[PDB]
């Protein structure tokens, strides 16, 4: 059985780790949800 | 129940508890990706919930009522993931995305990597606003990760 349990609160945090690059990449998604590289 | 806030989505297996997502609760309907619950009803405390609205191309769920979370990448302004990874305290993380060109628009997209079970976790803009959940990506040639911002049509 899978069951659900709290996380926690959603909020924005002032003081956040901000990290990772911005990349563009052309994708493909096709009819099972998948992405994939082109 | 139904509290508003984020979740682990949890199987009881053999013996303890393994984590395989993360949702987020939102007036009174739990939103998560397909692929965390591959669409199966999920227990709340003594309560049951059951799948309500879904595809499997968009990789979403929602539970007890339809897809709630309307709010959208504005395309230029940082976001922070609330990643929720297994084992590990919910923490935040700002990002600037990046984008997924598709032949069908661009789709905002995030280049942070944690663990399978993170999947769900909800990604926020400013206001605190969801605007679509984490875990449904591709793999670049380094090996790391980029995830798009999924979001549902409200
Ligand atoms: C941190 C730890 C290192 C962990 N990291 C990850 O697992 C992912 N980070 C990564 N650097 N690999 C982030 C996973 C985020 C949650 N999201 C999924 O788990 C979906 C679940 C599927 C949704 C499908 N609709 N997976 C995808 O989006 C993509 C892209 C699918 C591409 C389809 N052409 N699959 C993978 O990364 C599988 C993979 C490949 C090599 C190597 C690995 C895992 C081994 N790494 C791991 O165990």
């Amino acid at each position: 059985d899978m069951y659900i349990e709290r996380a926690g609160d959603i909020t924005w945090e002032k003081d956040a780790e901000v990290t990772g690059n911005s990349p563009r990449l052309d994708v493909a998604l096709d009819e099972s949800g998948d992405f994939s590289l082109v | 129940e139904t509290t508003d806030g984020v979740y682990r989505v949890m199987t009881r297996r053999l013996l303890g508890s393994t984590q395989v997502g993360v949702g987020v609760m939102q007036e009174g309907v739990f939103h998560t990706m397909w692929h965390v619950t591959k669409g199966a009803a999920l227990r709340s405390g003594e309560g049951r919930l059951d799948p309500y609205w879904g595809d499997v191309k968009q990789d979403l769920v929602s539970y007890c009522g339809p897809w709630k979370l309307d709010a959208a990448w504005d395309g230029l302004s940082e976001v922070q993931l609330l990643a929720v990874p297994p084992g590990e305290r919910a923490k935040n993380i700002q990002t600037l995305p990046g984008i997924f060109k598709t032949k069908d628009g661009d789709i905002g997209a995030v280049a942070l990597d944690y663990p399978a079970g993170t999947s769900g976790s909800p990604i926020l803009d400013k206001c605190g606003r969801v605007i679509g959940l984490y875990g449904n990506g591709v793999v670049i040639k380094n090996g790391s990760y980029v995830s798009a911002i999924t979001q549902g049509k409200r």
